[PDB]
């Protein structure tokens, strides 16, 4: 329902790299250019993972502050989860339990299911605070999950602009469990923020590096 | 006069001799990508091996 | 005869002029050779002729 028209941003670094001036092509798990969106926003149904996740919630949007990502959401399959408390994250790869909505003198701590049977934590410094849009790319592929995001201010507040994005890596994290189907947290502070869900399946793209030796122009296969 | 004005902006009949520097210079590069190629082999550097 | 993460290899090593990608180790040459390296232990990107 809502199909939105996903325009062209999506595309993210594979990997090692630098060059410069090239006209190179690769072949990895890649979205579609043109793909439609479900439109979400108050309203937070649930989500599957399907190999490849492009989150992307709203500029004008301060409502967002964490996930929860697992396969079963349960207490026997390990579950994994960020919150960022305005100025540090906290990374949780514990094993927790379900909650329908949760949400954050300004109160907060509603949100914990559970805190038993912990594998592994992390805590780096916070992402960020007419805004930089947030953006994110979530995959696994045998241990490595990945950060990614470009923020960049713009009008036009609920419908994505065109343009160009490279997603950048930030955090590499070798876990090395499943993930089937998610969802990610907001904050009710007495609602209906925008946030935008995406997918990779083996396209092919071919990539344009600068004389900086940074993406500025990329296409497809498919499209035409 | 005109023997500059054809070839002045791009003519048609450079051709031969713009490709004939291009073939071979994608063939020169197409020996270049064979040796990351990898044959079955678990590498295509040596010193992985 | 260097030794990076388990890669051997020969050449002379050199100060980068790239920039490097902060999440990186090796910049790879379209005859699939090593040609830039980050050093296993320092924060320095090295140019391999
Ligand atoms: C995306 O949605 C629009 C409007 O619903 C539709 O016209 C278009 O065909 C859809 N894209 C694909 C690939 O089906
Ligand atoms: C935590 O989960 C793992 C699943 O691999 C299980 O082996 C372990 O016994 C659990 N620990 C506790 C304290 O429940
Ligand atoms: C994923 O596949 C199944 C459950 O989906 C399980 O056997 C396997 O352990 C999982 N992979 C991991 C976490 O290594
Ligand atoms: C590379 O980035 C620098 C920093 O802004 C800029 O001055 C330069 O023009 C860029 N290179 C090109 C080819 O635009
Ligand atoms: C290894 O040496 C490097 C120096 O660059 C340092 O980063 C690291 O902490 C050292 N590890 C030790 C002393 O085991």
């Amino acid at each position: 329902p809502a199909y939105t028209n996903s325009f062209t941003r999506g595309v993210y670094y594979p990997d090692k790299v630098f060059r410069s001036s090239v006209l190179h092509s690769t072949q990895d798990l890649f979205l579609p250019f043109f793909s439609n969106v479900t439109w979400f926003h108050f309203d937070n149904p649930v989500l599957p993972f399907n190999d490849g996740v492009y989150f992307a919630s709203t500029e004008k949007s301060n409502i967002i502050r964490g996930w929860i990502f697992g396969t079963t959401l349960d207490s026997k399959t390990q579950s994994l989860l960020i919150v960022n408390n305005a100025t540090n994250v906290v990374i949780k790869v514990c094993e927790f339990q379900f909650c329908n909505d949760p949400f954050l003198m300004e109160s907060e701590f509603r949100v914990y299911s559970s805190a038993n049977n912990c594998t592994f934590e992390y805590v780096s410094q916070p992402f960020l605070m007419f805004k930089n849009l947030r953006e994110f790319v979530f995959k696994n592929i045998d241990g490595y999950f990945k950060i990614y995001s470009k923020h960049t201010p713009i009008n036009l507040v609920r419908d994505l602009p065109q343009g160009f994005s490279a997603l950048e890596p930030l955090v590499d994290l070798p876990i090395g469990i499943n993930i089937t189907r998610f969802q990610t947290l907001l904050a009710l502070h007495r609602g209906a923020a925008a946030y935008y869900v995406g997918y990779l399946q083996p396209r092919t793209f071919l990539l344009k590096y600068n004389e900086n030796g940074t993406i500025t122009d990329a296409v497809d296969c498919a499209l035409d | 006069g005109k023997i500059q004005d054809s070839l002045s902006s791009t003519a048609s009949a450079l051709g031969k001799l713009q490709d004939v520097v291009n073939q071979n210079a994608q063939a020169l590069n197409t020996l270049v990508k064979q040796l990351s190629s990898n044959f079955g082999a678990i590498s295509s550097v040596l010193n992985d091996i | 005869n260097f030794n990076f993460n388990g890669l051997t290899g020969t050449g002379v090593l050199t100060e980068s002029n790239k920039k490097f990608l902060p999440f990186q180790q090796f910049g790879r040459d379209i005859a699939d050779t090593t040609d830039a390296v980050r050093d296993p232990q320092t924060l320095e990107i090295l140019d391999i002729t």
